[PDB]
């Protein structure tokens, strides 16, 4: 069952809003901020919330994917770096550390190349279970090498120096091809955990 | 804006108070800011005549050392660096309240433990050179001062700079974001009360439609 | 800040006897460490420089002020402008055959922006 | 006629107690505030008042002052105390005066020394009014003595430090076991903060 409400001005005090967030296991939000802006599809990630989720990542476990742990950690980025956006729209960007820093590059690295996704495109109209479940997996690679290569002791500025190749290369996943080259797009991804070495390397010296 | 969907009219009260408080410590903050930017820039053309001081002072200490090794012959800085061990000059951190801002000045310490110095097979030259350390004594000291008046004038700065960026958030952030929660939230209050008022005038035209219809019994019988 | 009683020095042969003279010089006895040191402009290398201020700016909770020689500051101006924080409060001083520059000190330069 | 409403979260706007008001002679407001704050007894600072006050302090006059004219006294430090924190708490522990420190233990005093009141507990189940009375009297007494001892050219960390008795007894001065020992904790008080100096 999809069912669309049209309350007045997106107000949740709307009957209609409440009488279908009721009786609903299920809630896909619709926000006006990237829609007015015209960006691609718009969903609050501070509202929008699934209670089949848990058997979804039952379902998801199949396949042998990571359905809640990468929409945890994804989500637990984006609450934290929105927390960072409302400390940064307070103080200043200055006033933080690396690892928020970190934390709000990607979760603008989220919103450009991961839930922004043109449909009027012949390659992001239609993303397929593998292509994002890759995605969201090289994602949290790159992030893991990311908050590593930091722990080293290397600065977040520093570390986006060299970086630059592997930010196009998350950035360029989104076109990709038909069902044929997941390969190219895993090996990618090895290939982005093998640059991290190399600056590494670079760094020492 | 902010707008929140569920409003009593409580909240209203809490928002609008909270939102002329704000207001308040926006003004007091705003006054804080400028007499700190004057406090700090009078510290800071203090600290360029300072440093123009601090100049001569140099020259100064230079000439004195001078006049001492003249008058020496002697190798001061091999007796000089062999007689250092415990300073005898120190310096305290203190806590002053100035025009508001607390800050952290120096005050000049003399160990009354450690002795002056006392240069031997210089006769009465070494005494001529303990007047030169008197130089020295009198004068670096007084720079340390201004340097705690350079130290607290750049924190001054900063803060200040705190100060402006609590001016920019109660500016066109906090005042916007609460005048559109007291709008909002009027605007659903009202239009609740305006629903409300709506059923009672349906219950009330009910009443009187009723009593109408009692009207018309009445009638009907009395016929 | 409150810990900060001890003075270091990064200066010409005049000004460390000068200063020493005065009887700001202190040798921690543990640490056999000083808080003076001789400073030659040709023989002392900038490595050293900058190694020396990030040692008395940061490694150390006891240091409140440091004295250095406008003439030594010119070259570690990089590092001085660099250092912003309060403590230790940052004075250049002249030294001899090298008259103080307003210009150079890096802290009195910031100031003097947005004057 | 003792009358309770049952204001929902604490609002004012409550019709019961919005009727009440135009009728009532006697009105003691509760502070959302001090209730969740697991605090004792809420009692609102600006808002609980009487009109009786005036009667009741003509009845009083038999009865004498000791707290029937320091009523006023204590709610002039107290309403002073508020204006003075809700600035502090805008402003902070950074820039303050002297007057202004002995105002601020004045309100934490008034409120760990004299509101507070624990009906659980046996010792604390009621204060008799002349316990109450001297209790209020030893506040306004240290108080006072605060006040005076600033104008006398003392600081407030040093005087601070010199007496850390007199806030313990001037605290447990609330009966627990009134009205026999009364005149001799008048007498220990009065002797202590002579003996401060």
């Amino acid at each position: 069952i999809v069912a669309a409400v049209s309350p007045a001005g997106g107000d949740f005090s709307d009957p209609v809003t409440t009488a279908t967030l009721g009786i609903t296991q299920v809630f896909w939000g619709l926000d006006k901020k990237l829609a007015q802006r015209k960006h691609f599809p718009s969903i609050n990630t501070s509202v929008s919330y699934s209670k089949y989720t848990n058997v979804l990542n039952k379902f998801y476990d199949s396949n042998y994917p990571e359905f809640p742990v990468l929409r945890d950690r994804m989500k637990e980025i984006l609450s934290n770096a929105e927390e960072l956006e409302q400390v940064v729209q307070l103080v200043g960007k200055s006033a933080l550390s690396d690892s928020d820093k970190i934390t709000l590059d990607v979760a603008t690295l989220i919103k450009e190349d991961f839930l922004q996704q043109n449909g009027y495109s012949t390659y992001d109209a239609f993303c397929p279970i593998w292509k994002t479940f890759d995605m969201m997996r090289a994602f949290i690679s790159y992030h893991d090498e990311a908050q590593k290569a930091v722990a080293n002791g290397a600065n977040w500025s520093k570390l986006a120096d060299s970086t630059g190749d592997v930010k196009h290369a998350v950035s360029s996943s989104k076109f990709f091809e038909p069902s044929r080259g997941e390969k190219e797009v895993h090996g990618e991804f090895e290939k982005l955990l093998s640059t991290m070495q190399e600056r590494f390397a670079e760094s020492t010296d | 804006n902010r707008e929140q969907v569920f409003p009593t009219r409580m909240t209203l009260g809490l928002m609008k108070t909270k939102l002329k408080g704000a207001n308040q410590g926006y003004s007091l903050l705003k006054r804080k800011s400028e007499a700190l930017t004057k406090r700090f820039r009078d510290i800071t053309k203090r600290i360029d005549d300072a440093k123009q001081k601090m100049g001569r002072v140099m020259q100064t200490a230079a000439f004195s050392l001078a006049e001492v090794s003249y008058a020496t012959g002697e190798n001061i800085g091999y007796q000089v660096q062999e007689s250092v061990s415990t300073a005898r000059f120190k310096v305290r951190a203190r806590q002053e309240n100035v025009s508001g801002v607390y800050l952290s000045q120096f005050e000049s310490y003399i160990d009354p433990e450690i002795n002056d110095f006392r240069l031997t097979g210089l006769g009465r030259g070494g005494q001529q050179v303990q007047r030169a350390k008197e130089i020295y004594s009198r004068a670096v000291e007084t720079l340390v001062e201004l340097a705690s008046l350079q130290t607290a004038f750049i924190i001054l700065d900063e803060v200040i700079k705190v100060t402006n960026r609590r001016v920019n958030a109660i500016e066109h952030v906090i005042i916007p974001r609460t005048e559109n929660t007291i709008a909002y939230i009027n605007s659903e209050l009202d239009e609740l009360d305006r629903e409300e008022f709506y059923r009672l005038k349906k219950v009330q035209e009910k009443k009187q439609n009723e009593t109408a219809k009692l009207d018309a019994e009445m009638k009907l019988k009395r016929d | 800040a409150e810990k900060r009683t001890l003075i270091a020095v990064i200066a010409d042969e005049d000004t460390t006897t000068g200063l020493l003279l005065a009887g700001i010089g202190q040798i921690t006895p543990e640490t056999q460490e000083k808080n003076f040191f001789v400073y030659q402009e040709g023989k002392t290398t900038k490595e050293e420089i900058t190694d020396k201020f990030n040692h008395f700016t940061e490694e150390r909770d006891d240091i409140a002020i440091l004295l250095i020689n406008q003439h030594i500051a010119e070259n570690i101006r990089a590092r001085v402008d660099s250092f912003t924080n309060a403590f230790p409060a940052i004075l250049e001083i002249p030294s001899k055959d090298h008259p103080y520059d307003p210009e150079k000190d890096s802290v009195l330069k910031r100031v003097r922006k947005l004057f």
